[PDB]
Order: structure tokens, then sequence, then C-alpha cells
């Protein structure tokens, strides 16, 4: 009841002489607006770097250790804080 | 006189205290099997809206809160866009009832009961939505400060707990300032009954009033205090229904001019509903001599004077979204003007700050086929403001990997389109059983026109 | 009639709703069940005012 008719069976295209890749494919679009239940919404970092994945290379890390860190001032909070001891 | 020519714009022809009481005591006391049409065909259209309301709720409890279409990015949808819309509608029903009574104004007099009752039924339609948008609606008593065998209380930092405290104060003093107004009025429907089973009905709703200066002085010092207590209430209620976005840290939600700009939009969308309801209460009930067109010339000016504060609100929150150097509020401007839901914000600038900017001219204020199209573009448009505030800030937010869409299902439409049933089920029960115009106050307005003509 | 003593009944119940709801949420958050909820302080003197104001309007109009 889980895996019945969820996708297309790719095993009907294996040919036992080209069982992993072959170059004789014809696409020939015959449909429109499938469901395709995806769970990400946006696969594109929208300038939200410094907040999602700070990416650098090792060439710039061996000269500066905290090159992806932002040495900024302590933020101000009006709620105070609690003591986790 | 400069003051007498103000009061003569509110009544018109020759009117006494009886001819005023007769034309309001003929909307009521016209018996069934003699009751004019329109009210039967509307009360059975509202029944099909109420059976669309009670079926969408019986669905909602049984299968769940997730037949709506609310996603996990945007988890507040038509249950909250229509809730702030309905709460927004009843607020100018109490600007008419309470805020204008502070100003001793006499053009609020005939617009009173069609705005006191219009507040209540836009709260009874509203107040179901904070009780049914919860996924477990049978525990909404947990948002009440009661003692139990759990040591648990509500939070009292969330602005949805204050929504309990605002509406359950707004719902009870709307039905206490409209029932107090009906205490001296249902004593007049009692004495005009001449039928003891409808005389006992209005002789028990009105508790036994008699008039009397020792009761009339105690009435108005309990009315203007109530009109002085319902005026910081509704500037707070739709501010507290405004804090439950502005408490949240979201980029389109965490703006700090939300509390005066929502209540501006409440006395913008609300005056649009009083205009959308009273233009078909002159052509159908013959109230051309009580709801004279100066009342719409002044309801249009206050709707205009409220529609600029939200015209200020759209430009301030698009300025301080740019004036903040956030990438999340830079994106907020480029997600209302561009992006997938850009049509909603451009059907908002058109319907709120472009089309009802014809309200400056009297040509589109005295003309009721033009004031109706302007006010019908505010109820659709101020729904779209609360869609832009709620959905367009929720469906795209800080993290790009949580960007949703919220296309509503039929049970989001059928609950909203069914909610107009429960409004007009009770509004058509209000029109038939209760006076639509406060008779004793417009008797004072007839007395005020006579006492200023006698000063000559 | 020389007026009525009714506005002092409205104020006497408004001072009992304002000081009765502000002391309700303070007794909840400090004495009865103090909760680290959001890192916010126990005596949150903001966020008690939009709930002690609506208790001031409620008990005043219940005396009005």
């Amino acid at each position: 009841r889980v895996g019945n008719n969820v996708g297309f069976n790719a095993y009907r295209l294996r040919t036992s002489a080209t069982p992993w890749f072959g170059v004789g494919l014809e696409v020939a679009k015959v449909g429109e607006n499938y469901k395709l239940a995806s769970t990400q919404g946006h696969f594109l970092m929208e300038g939200r770097k410094k907040d999602l994945v700070r990416y650098g290379t090792l060439a710039e890390y061996v000269e500066d250790e905290k090159f992806l860190q932002v040495e900024k001032e302590e933020p101000i909070s009006l709620i105070g804080e609690y003591e986790y001891n | 006189s400069a003051y007498g020519k103000m009061l003569e714009e509110l009544l018109g022809p020759k009117q006494t205290y009886e001819s005023v009481t007769r034309t309001i005591g003929d909307i009521v006391l016209t018996p069934i099997r003699k009751t004019p049409w329109g009210w039967p065909v509307g009360f059975v259209i509202a029944a099909l809206g109420l059976l669309m309301y009670l079926f969408s709720l019986a669905v909602l409890f049984t299968v769940g809160v997730g037949v709506w279409g609310i996603n996990i990015p945007v988890a507040w949808g038509f249950d909250i866009i229509n809730f702030v819309w309905w709460i927004g509608i009843g607020h100018a029903g109490t600007l008419i009832s309470a805020i204008l009574l502070l100003f001793r104004q006499d053009w609020r007099t005939s617009i009173n009961r069609a705005a006191e009752a219009m507040t209540i039924f836009a709260v009874a339609c509203a107040g179901i939505y904070p009780l049914v948008h919860t996924g477990r609606p049978w525990l909404d008593y947990w948002m009440l400060p009661y003692p139990g065998t759990l040591g648990m209380w509500p939070q009292f930092r969330s602005a949805l707990e204050w929504d309990v405290f605002a509406i359950s104060t707004y719902a009870t003093v709307s039905i206490l300032f409209w029932y107090l107004g009906l205490i001296p009025d249902l004593a007049s429907l009692r004495d005009r009954a001449t039928n003891i089973w409808v005389k006992r009905f209005y002789g028990f709703l009105a508790l036994g009033w008699r008039g009397g200066a020792r009761d009339w002085n105690r009435y108005e010092v309990a009315s203007l205090i109530l009109a002085g207590l319902s005026t910081p209430l509704v500037l707070s209620v739709h501010s507290i229904i405004s804090l439950d976005f502005a408490i949240s840290q979201l980029p389109g939600w965490h703006v700090t001019v939300f509390p005066p700009y929502f209540v501006a939009g409440a006395v913008y969308c609300g005056f649009a509903m009083v205009i959308l309801l009273l233009v078909p209460l002159r052509r159908w009930y013959k109230l051309h001599d009580l709801i004279t067109i100066k009342h719409f010339d002044l309801m249009g000016k206050v709707m205009l004077a409220s529609g600029l504060v939200v015209a200020y609100g759209y430009f301030a929150e698009i300025f301080y979204a740019w004036y903040s150097a956030n990438i999340y509020e830079y994106f907020l401007i480029t997600n209302r003007t561009m992006g997938p839901y850009a049509w909603s914000y451009w059907a908002l600038i058109v319907l709120n700050v472009a089309i009802p900017q014809l309200l400056w001219f009297k040509r589109f204020r005295v003309s009721l086929p033009w004031l109706f199209f302007i006010s019908i573009c505010i109820n659709i448009g101020m729904w779209f403001e609360r869609w832009v505030i709620i959905v367009l800030s929720l469906h795209r937010d800080f993290l790009p990997s949580s960007w949703g869409y919220y296309t509503p299902s039929v049970w989001d439409i059928s609950l909203y389109a069914g909610s107009f049933g429960w409004f007009f089920f009770l509004f058509f029960l209000f029109i038939r059983l209760l006076p639509a115009i406060s008779i004793f106050e417009v008797r004072d307005l007839v007395h005020k026109t006579e006492t200023e003509k006698a000063l000559a | 009639y020389r007026g009525t003593r009714l506005p002092w009944v409205i104020f006497g119940a408004g001072l009992l709703g304002a000081s009765g709801m502000f002391a309700l949420q303070t007794w909840i958050n400090l004495v009865e069940y103090p909760l680290n909820i959001g890192g916010r302080p126990l005596f949150s003197w903001p966020a008690f005012i939009p709930a002690t104001f609506e208790g001031m309007v409620l008990l005043s109009a219940f005396a009005a």
C-alpha cells in the first residue's frame, strides 16, 4: 500500500547490454503539470549567505582562520537572559 | 443658523416624534404573513450560507484542520485573513456607536443600531475563527485563566492569548452597549405592540424602563462612559489582533506601525461595510428621511480619512522595509511587487489607494452607485491587505528552504463564504425583530432640530 | 437628582480589573508557575498591559 504505482518503473528500459547508460533516448513530451510533491520550495540561496551555509575555500582559510565569521558587537536584548548552569 | 443647517441635513421633511417612531415601528411589528418580501428570500439564502457554515465546521472538526490548505511555511491562512477581516468589519461599527458619541455628533444617531448590531454579527462570525483555527478546538478553554487540577495557566505574553482577552471583552461589551441602547427602545416597541404575546417579548427584553430623569441621567452617564470605554477598546482590540503579527519576528510582520495602521484599516473596511449595508436599507426599507445622503457624505469622509492612514501604512511599511538595510525586508519589497503573489499587492494598491481615492470628490460620495462600488472595492481590497500581511510574509521568509504557497482548498472558501450566512442569518434576524435605528436617540435629533428652530 | 454615584462604581471596578488582571498574570508568572518561556523575564511588565487593559474595560462595563 506504500509503493504501489508511485513512480515509473525504470527497469523496463534496461537492455542487459547497456544496463546503466545508453545514448538512444527520445524525450517527446506528452504531458503537463504533474504533481511532483517536493519539500524544499526554493533550491536557490537568495543572498541569505552568512545565514544558511557560509562557504569558503582552503586557499583563503589558511591565511585567515575566522574569515567566514563576522566579528560583530554583542546584540542588545531587552528580555535579559537566564542562567543555564 | 450654521448649526441648524447641519441638523436639517440628517432628517429632511416634516417629521415628529410619532412619524419617526412609526417608520421604525413598521419595520418591526409588521407581522409574519404580512411581512414584506426580501426578508423571506434573504433569510433562506442565509440559511444556505449557514448550512455551508455548519457543514464546513462539521467537516473541520471531524477530519481535521488540514482540509484548509495551510502549509507549514504559511500555517495561518483564510482562518486568520478572514478573522482579522471580520474583526476589522465590526470596529467601525463601534466608531459609529462609541467614538462618535464622544464627539456629541448627531449624524451617528440613525447609523447607530445598524452599526452596533453589525459589530456583534461581525464578531460572532469572527470569534468562531479563533476557536476553530486551532487543530484541537475542544481545548480552547485552555486559553482562559481558570484554576484547574493542572498547575497550568495561559501564557500572557502571546498576542493570541490577548486575542482571547480582547474579543471576549469586545464580544461582551458590544452586546452590553447595544442591549443598553435597546433598553429604552424596546420599551417603545412594547407600547406600540397591541398584541400581548409580542408585547411580553419586548416587555421582557426591555426590563421595564418607564423613562424618567432619574433613569435618563443614569442612562447617559452609563452610555458615554461606555462610549468612553469602547473607544480605547476598539483602538486596542484591532491593535491586539494586530499584535499577533507584529509580536512575531517575521520581516513583513515585525513592523511597529501595525497597531495604528490595522485599526485604521478596521475603520476603513468597517465603514465600507456600513455603506454596503445601508444603501440597500434605504431602497428596500423606506428610510430616505432618516438615512439621508449627508450621512453617506460623512461616512465617506471618515472612510477617506481612514483610507489615507492605510495609504500611509502601505508607504511607511514599504519605506522602512527599504530604510532597514535587511536583506529580508529588501526581499519583502521585491516579493510584494514581484514574485508569485505580486498580483495580490497590485490588486491592493488598486483597490485601496487608487480606486477609493475618488472619495475626495463629492461626485463619488453623494452618488450612491459610486459610493457602493468604492466601498465594495474596500471589502475585497482590505481582505487583500490582510492576505498580503499574513500570506506574503509567511510563504516566503528567512530560510529559502521553507517557501510555501497556500492555494486554499474548498473548505477555506466554504467557511468564509459560509460565514456571510451566519452574518446575514443574524442581521436579518436583527432587522425583523429589532429596530435598525435607535428610536429614542433620533427622537432627540428631531427634538434638537425643533429646539434650534425655536431659538430664532 | 444631583448626579449619581454610578461613575465611581465604574472606576471602582475598573481599578479592580486593571489591578486584578495585572496581578493575575504576575501571580501566574512569578508565584504560581514561573516558566522560562522564550527567555523572557518572569515579571514581563510589557505583555501584561494588553491583557490588564482588556480586564479594565470588561469589569468597568460590567459595572456600567
